């Protein structure tokens, strides 16, 4: 009825994806190997599980995602791991050589090879399904599958269906930090390839991970396991509508030509809270208003990338957990209240509320503490092209010396490709040049 | 019999209906079974009215559910006196408007108006002397108002004599749910103006306020407001349901309310509103209510009598009290602040009594005035939807729904004429 | 009573009638030694019309052995359920046909088959109302072929009421584990087109396909295939042994198969067919099982639906389920895929079900569809046999059996006349 499905690339990638589906396997606390720990009573009313737990005639309840990557080694991890009761054995398709992150050697090279294998998949889980909305899908711009060949993924997936939401999740370079030099490439020639095939995504780097859970969660030496559960929570909350009850369970269709107005600059940032330790979930209260206040830090920006120094669009701050519609109302008055924060004024308000009546659950394990309270900023601002800029002024200079450019040239890509890529930054440069400025008169 | 039907949509609206049949059951003390378990027939003699007894006394609602997705559905449907309904009316979606209206209204509109209608219709035939039905849904989105708008202009084809009493939430100036919502309420209102018969507004801030202040309470959701004007809603055809000295039904009312037919946008007051102590401060009395009845706090919409003027204003009382009490508050009331009263209508307070007040309460108060004061209302909203229109945010969403701009020409010129048109009626003597 | 009997040459067939009736007394659960251990008396209900209960309650079969020499014999009499025989068909061979079809069919043809139609004969009174029987040979040499034309021919003279289906390998259009295989097949071809009444086709190489791409298995033997073989061959009687909404026998079969009598060359399928982490990938449904149904990979035969077109087509279902799913598919499928259904066969697919699905699962399907896609395989076997017959190329091992050369011609033109022949009947509306 209220159907996604989730797809993962790209080592980080499909790091998220295990990370989530432990999450979600846990919080309606399906036992891993496909069951759950009692009976299921017939009620109505809503939807459950069924999203994507899988029904079985038994106690098996499979996901509804699926995994592509020319990176096979961890996945097996997974072929192994602890889950493979729960997952399933067609859920898997994997490429062994992967790009050597060319984006064109998945995309172009490797790109020819599984992408049938794929296709078949979707048709048997789509045909499994009946109203699954849209498209969870995971990759990495540095896993090298994870642009590439995801890039010919959405490229076709979205000639097939069309109609379904495109929930895109992929990682960013991070701004000073990084895994490569070729990102550039890997970003770029994804981006001219990723806009006109994206619905809507939102750009999660890392750093943040690293300083706020390290400051946030008073976290000492993090990794990919945080990273991959702090990402799991926010997922976790930015789909609970059509999981639980909430006041206002808006749904993705409905959030994707609000947020984004216009459809080019679709993307956004997503600063979830309250992330605290067991001995800052106690030496505090964790306000509705702490949550809401503390929601728009700047510092607490969960990308890097200042909205101080962007002006906010939209903020569908979806709640979890006993939220009071007037409390966070009010609150919102005090967001329009932000001296500092500017919006784009021919969008005065775009607001848009989710008051879902869970609380968060927590990972035992985990270093987050336990709330009553949860909040998604899934935000769009002026801010986020400046990155972007530096991506493609870096680009520029590396591109500017020909650089690697044997590795893709090799590999049956054109250059125009590259210029043109270029110029695709250089219409987006535009976008977010323009749709901040303020209407006249 | 002048019994009437319910239909509701919109994200709210679908629950707002609910607590209003179930506050309805509770005026009827009949179980959530469906059988009656009250003390006296009175309940029993207009019951069918709004009910409609079944073989065994299954005792039903005349109701119409709206929805693009089933989740109210069942969350209704896993209601208390949720064994009280038909499962016929279960008509949802199984998509969801997104709310651009466009979507509820062309591309889901036309996708399930018709098995609504179709049963409905058939609800028509089970009616025998149909004095209306009410429809629910908000003026800001397409949960509601995506198919609600087809439901107005296709019944009002289909039923060119029947009563189209209308309420759907008004976006507040202050807090913005969505920033669609100039879009969506204007390309509606288009629409409301001409088709349909009667409207109040619906705030959320009002309803805090009331809840906040005036009730005292710290906690605010939806049901407990649900309950603040399901108590209005449901006072509503009180003498239609049940004797009064002075009785007047919405054909007296609208007829007795409105002097031009584009005038259907009301605001609402009920009362009392006290929290427990309250009681322990004070009594009740015909004009203490009164002296509630033009209170701009219970004023619960967006326009402010203290700065527009009564056009319009009237009164719903429920209990056993001496009229010789109330139209001497009346009249008193109608010179005390004459300025707000508009001149060129006399006596343009108008009276009524319902023998039994509301359940509970011993005396009943409504107050349904109109004031032109919603200019200030349609002139904000108007103006976000200028100021976006400018920019056309979010067009995309929008024209990819395949409308044109000019139909936002028409909502728009349109309902600035019609702010116009109040102002020249507001200005006039 | 409908009982039927089993014979089985071929230098496999010997061992997979061995699987088979291994096969079925799982799903009568009978010891190997011959005594029921199970639990419903539906086991023994019709247990008869395979078995056959002994002084003592020794339950037996209605097998008879055919073979050129001993070695099966001991192989199968080396058996688990060894024990569940009898002794008396141990009716074997002191030679061996060499596979030289004359040699199994006039040299040691003549030699042996009077044993053992008297024998069976002795079974044919053991018969109280014999259904059929089930011959089990290969159509590519003589171990299995060289007798059993002679059975075919015998039997067919001596029981012209009784059904006869045959099931022979076929060799595969790539590997050729001999080469006197045009020559054989061909002349046994000749007479099985004329005496059997029933065939379906047996490769191997589509048998690794399944076993190793859908089975996902890299170990392939025999055994596991007689297993996948005899899961569909045993299937065939489920209803003719189990009560079923839905019945159809081997009469009600072929006559509801065949158009013309010709055209008893059957393709197979039977499913589900997964290895162990399958079912957490996936779950049954008619309408799966169906989406493997019309699947050439389960299409265990040399010819394509997907090339040919479907003269027939038929499901056997075995399990407890909803028809109103099932037939919903079959109409469904007619149309999805109509151009590879024949025209003017209308409902060219054709329904049944048995109350219990075989044992361990709780859904069965069975296909036996008939297409015309064999023309190739027989346009390819005739091949060869033309090129090697131009060269006469092991003519001299052959005409050693003392055959003329024009009967080689005679199934010769004949099958090719049988091939046209299903390419007027394909190639027509
Ligand atoms: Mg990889």
């Amino acid at each position: 009825m209220r159907e996604v499905i989730s797809i993962h690339v790209g080592q980080g990638g499909i790091q998220v994806g295990n990370a989530c589906w432990e999450l979600f396997c846990l919080e309606h606390g399906i036992q891993p190997d496909g069951q759950m720990p009692s009976d299921k009573t017939i009620g109505g009313g809503d939807d459950a599980f069924n999203t994507f737990f899988s029904e079985t005639g038994a106690g098996k309840h499979v996901p509804r995602a699926v995994f592509l990557d020319l990176e096979p080694t961890v996945i097996d991890e997974v072929r192994t791991g602890t889950y493979r009761q729960l997952f399933h054995p067609e859920q898997l398709i994997s490429g062994k050589e992967d790009a050597a992150n060319n984006f064109a050697r998945g995309h172009y090279t490797i790109g020819k090879e599984i992408v049938d294998l794929c296709l078949d998949r979707i048709r048997k889980l789509a045909d499994n399904c009946t109203g699954l909305q849209g498209f969870l899908v995971f990759n990495s711009v540095g896993g090298g599958t994870g642009s590439g060949l995801g890039s010919l993924l959405l490229e076709r997936l979205s000639v097939d269906y069309g109609k379904k939401s495109k929930l895109g999740f992929t990682i960013y370079p991070s701004p000073q930090v990084s895994t490569a030099v070729v990102e550039p490439y890997n970003s770029i020639l994804s981006t001219h390839s990723l806009l006109e095939h994206t619905d809507v995504a939102v750009m999660l780097d890392n750093e943040a991970i690293y300083d706020i859970c390290r400051r946030n969660l008073d976290i000492e030496r993090p990794t990919y396991t945080n990273l991959n559960r702090l990402i799991a929570q926010v997922i976790s909350s930015l789909t609970a509508s059509l999981r639980f009850d909430g006041a206002l369970n808006v749904d993705i269709t409905e959030f994707q030509t609000n947020l984004v107005p216009y459809p080019r600059i679709h993307f956004m940032l997503s600063s979830y809270a309250p992330i605290i330790s067991a001995e800052k979930a106690y030496h505090e209260q964790l306000s509705v208003a702490e949550i809401t206040n503390s929601a728009f830090e700047p510092a607490n920006m969960m990308a890097k990338c200042d909205p101080r120094h962007g002006k906010y669009m939209a903020c569908s701050m979806m709640y979890r957990g006993d939220v009071v519609p007037k409390d966070v109302n009010a609150s919102i008055a005090t967001i329009k209240t932000k001296r500092t924060i500017q919006f784009v004024d021919w969008c005065p308000t775009g607001f848009k509320v989710g008051i879902n009546y869970q609380p968060p659950t927590v990972v035992p394990g985990g270093d987050l503490a336990k709330v009553m309270r949860a909040v998604c900023m899934i935000s769009n601002s002026t801010a986020i092209a400046e990155v972007f800029s530096r991506l493609d002024h870096k680009f520029d200079l590396m591109y500017a010396k020909r650089a690697f450019v044997h590795w893709y040239v090799g590999e049956g890509m054109e250059e125009g490709e590259f210029s043109e890529a270029r110029e695709d930054l250089a219409a987006l440069e535009k976008d977010y040049e323009e749709v901040g400025i303020e209407t006249a008169e | 019999m002048r019994e009437i039907v319910h239909i509701q949509g919109g994200q709210c609206g679908n629950q707002i209906g609910a607590k209003f049949w179930e506050v309805i059951s509770d005026e009827h003390g009949i179980d959530p079974t469906g059988t009656y378990h009250g003390d006296s027939d009175l309940q029993l003699e207009r019951i069918n009215v709004y009910y409609n007894e079944a073989t065994g006394g299954r005792y039903v609602p005349r109701a119409i559910l709206m929805d693009l997705e089933p989740g109210t559905m069942d969350s209704v449907r896993a209601g208390p006196f949720g064994q009280l309904f038909r499962p016929d009316n279960f008509v949802f979606g199984q998509t969801g408007a997104g709310n651009n209206w466009a979507k509820g209204h062309y591309t889901e509109g036309a996708e399930l108006i018709d098995s609504v209608l179709d049963v409905v219709r058939k609800e028509a035939e089970g009616c025998d002397c149909l004095q209306g039905f009410q429809i629910t849904h908000s003026l800001g989105g397409g949960t509601g108002s995506g198919m609600g708008t087809l439901l107005i202009s296709k019944v009002r084809e289909e039923y060119p004599d029947r009563i189209m009493e209308t309420f759907s939430v008004v976006p507040s100036p202050k807090v913005s749910d969505t920033v669609v919502e100039p879009y969506n309420a204007t390309l509606s209102v288009h629409q409301l103006v001409e088709n349909a018969d009667e409207c109040m507004v619906i705030d959320n801030e009002a309803l805090y306020d009331i809840c906040f202040r005036t009730l005292k309470l710290t906690t605010p959701t939806y049901g407990d407001l649900n309950h603040l004007v399901s108590a209005a809603m449901s006072g509503v055809t009180c003498c239609l349901r049940f004797p009064g000295q002075l009785n007047s039904d919405l054909r007296k009312l609208a007829v007795n309310l409105i002097p031009f037919p584009r005038l259907h946008f009301f605001m609402i007051g009920f009362a009392p509103l006290t929290s427990r102590g309250s009681q322990q401060y004070r009594a009740l009395t015909v004009p203490e209510l009164t002296q509630q009845m033009f209170d701009a706090k219970n004023m619960m919409c967006a326009a402010d009598p203290r700065h527009g003027r009564y056009l319009t204003a009237s009164a719903l009382f429920r209990g056993r009290m001496s009229t010789k009490e109330v139209d001497e508050q009346m009249l008193n009331v109608q010179n005390k602040n004459s300025s707000y009263f508009v001149e060129w209508i006399p006596n343009n307070i108008k009276s009524s009594i319902c023998d039994i007040p509301p359940k509970g309460l011993k005396m009943a108060v409504t107050f349904v005035g109109n004031s032109t004061a919603i200019q200030e209302m349609f002139k904000r909203v108007a103006e976000q939807f200028t100021a976006m229109f400018r920019r056309k945010a979010f067009l995309h969403w929008y024209t990819g729904e395949g409308m044109d701009e000019m139909e936002f020409t028409e909502a728009e010129s349109n309902m600035n004429d019609l702010v116009s048109e109040y102002q020249q009626y507001q200005d006039a003597t």
